[PDB]
């Protein structure tokens, strides 16, 4: 009973490698991966909010969580991707 | 409901050797087999105890894969592939 | 290139096992070990098959990692042969018997 | 028919579902509207990175379908993903081929 | 930031070692300890409730949490203490 | 017995622990028994460490527990050492212990 | 430009006494510099995270609690600085 | 006396002691330099530097313990860079 993201990992896979499939065992790994990362980020955003006596998790808590949790370039790119998405969404 | 015993002996010399090989090990002393059994038993006992704790908390009698995944998380190990 | 001692065989075994992903402990024996251990903590526990498989994947991954560290400890002492002392050092540093 | 939050954000991952999962977890009293867009974007980005690397490793062994082995090769051959996933076990992943140099023949 | 339990720590100290004092720096260590353990147990209790789709943390979640988080022997003592307290609290109700 | 602590036979503050559980983002609701059980565990673990730290203070002829004595208590007790295996006690120092092979 | 090399303010004797507290009987001359490298990585890791906390709160002063939170990120729990 | 005897008496002395072993002001200057590489105009509370010092010293002392075990394992009494590197590798601190 963990969340499935299979449809979404399929779409992403088609954008990156239109050529290539993924076995269901591999999809099971990818699902564990997305759940794990969601939980780490959300957990850290929750702590940040509590530390700062904030009632609300916003994109700022997610951004800081991302910076804390992800190493090096992965974090820089993740932060750029998050920021872009919020910019697009806000415009659109 | 037979009483299981001595099943640690089912972790045989060739199995342990294969594991050491995957671990890049070239040569193995004869005393490693019994050591490895003792190490594995401790690891398993710990994980199974926690798994069963989650199972009993939920008032189930069947240990599930998610009970195991939670148990492992509790030891600082994150296992992927069993969330379905 | 050396030719066909216990060392050369050992090296082909490392290549073979590092290439593959199959579990290396026999499944039924592993299952019986799991069930025996559970027999203390509770009478009448059943395991889902995949619970046994999870336990097996985790256990093997654990052993394999521990062998890697053990191997580095043997090498540190200028040996090629792993010994219980190597396992014990690895475990102490990892914090499992600290 | 209303345009999805994901579409509006330029994403494939589900903004509305992420918002809902954020609320169900009781991480805080309130969850702001931008939080799930940002989070979905990150999850998607990581997912693309790994799939990109695993698909390459599938190709490097003459394979057209990603299996756990390929995910494991992709993660552990990548310095940053290996560090992110340092305490993770990929079931049916195996290990990297790697023998310590002193064990090899001169 | 963190919650102070000094007064309570002092009272426990008076029961277990009536003629022993405690330093300010030692009290700081004890407050960190209490907050730490509180956070660990509450955290796991929350996890347990979510896993089991329960909206409420009860004494059952605290107890399971204690059993998970503490080493076995110490857990036995803690569980007996938690249980005794809940029993007394429920009695004179 | 008037306060919730008294009714539970505790020194640690049940009412306060309840409020902390509710304000912490742990669940939608917190039942009345939870803070009682949690207070009791906190109180008992606090007693363990104090018993042991007071013992260490007395062994060195001191009448006041300092961080040193908390460190000695924890590290010399197998169970507390396991519980607090990733904890650093400020000003606690380490246990006197030299590896046998190093002694003359 | 400017020489920024404060890691060399950590002295040989300080390193030796740390080692002695660690039970070490004898020390190779090459350990001092090795130690300095490993300390600098440790502090860089913790301080990076502590300042992330500080910036998130829009503060310009790093507090003890920022450090305690950063250390918890590296899996270390420090007691004594919550007051 | 023998360097061995001196070393042993030093272990005993510093294992009994709890005081910080790195000079306060040099530690402070080191923290300030590292913080300035991340963000200029940052300042530390004095208790923040002390937390960092307690943590850093605790870490090093633990690392020396494991390093020591690694030397003894190789039948040495002298710790070497390879001993630190083995310990840190098994700790997971380095790839
Ligand atoms: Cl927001
Ligand atoms: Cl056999
Ligand atoms: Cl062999
Ligand atoms: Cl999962
Ligand atoms: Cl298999
Ligand atoms: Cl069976
Ligand atoms: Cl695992
Ligand atoms: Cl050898
Ligand atoms: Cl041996
Ligand atoms: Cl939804
Ligand atoms: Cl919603
Ligand atoms: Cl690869
Ligand atoms: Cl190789
Ligand atoms: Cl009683
Ligand atoms: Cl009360
Ligand atoms: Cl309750
Ligand atoms: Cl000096
Ligand atoms: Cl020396
Ligand atoms: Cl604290
Ligand atoms: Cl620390
Ligand atoms: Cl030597
Ligand atoms: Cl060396
Ligand atoms: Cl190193």
């Amino acid at each position: 009973r963990k969340e499935s993201y299979s449809i979404y990992v399929y779409k992403v896979l088609k954008q990156v490698h239109p050529d290539t499939g993924i076995s269901s065992k591999a999809m099971g790994i990818m699902n564990s991966f997305v759940n794990d990362i969601f939980e780490r980020i959300a957990g850290e955003a929750s702590r940040l909010a509590h530390y700062n006596k904030r009632s609300t998790i916003t994109s700022r808590e997610i951004q800081t969580a991302v910076r804390l949790l992800l190493p090096g370039e992965l974090a820089k790119h993740a932060v750029s991707e998050g920021t872009k998405a919020v910019t697009k969404y806000t415009s659109s | 409901r037979k009483v299981l015993r001595d099943n640690i002996q089912g972790i045989t010399k060739p199995a342990i050797r294969r594991l050491a090989r995957r671990g890049g090990v070239k040569r193995i002393s004869g005393l490693i087999y019994e050591e490895t059994r003792g190490v594995l038993k401790v690891f398993l006992e710990n994980v199974i105890r926690d798994a069963v704790t989650y199972t009993e908390h939920a008032k189930r009698k069947t240990v599930t894969a998610m009970d195991v995944v939670y148990a492992l998380k509790r030891q600082g190990r994150t296992l992927y592939g069993f969330g379905g | 290139p050396h030719r066909y001692r216990p060392g050369t065989v050992a090296l082909r075994e490392i290549r073979r096992y590092q290439k593959s992903t199959e579990l290396l402990i026999r499944k039924l024996p592993f299952q019986r070990l799991v069930r025996e251990i559970a027999q203390d903590f509770k009478t009448d526990l059943r395991f889902q098959s995949s619970a046994v498989m999870a336990l097996q994947e985790a256990s093997e991954a654990y052993l394999v990692g521990l062998f890697e560290d053990t191997n580095l400890c043997a090498i540190h002492a200028k040996r090629v042969t792993i010994m219980p002392k190597d396992i014990q050092l690895a475990r102490r540093i990892r914090g499992e018997r600290a | 028919k209303a345009k999805s939050r994901s579409s509006r954000a330029g994403l494939q991952f589900p903004v509305g579902r992420v918002h809902r999962l954020l609320r169900k977890g009781n991480y805080a009293e309130r969850v702001g509207a931008g939080a799930p867009v940002y989070l979905a974007a990150v999850l998607e980005y990581l997912t693309a990175e790994i799939l990109e690397l695993a698909g390459n490793a599938a190709r490097d062994n003459k394979k057209t379908r990603i299996i756990p082995r390929h995910l494991q090769l992709a993660i552990r051959n990548d310095e940053e993903l290996n560090k992110l996933l340092g305490k993770v076990t990929i079931a049916q992943g195996g290990v990297l081929p790697n023998i310590q140099a002193v064990l090899l023949p001169k």
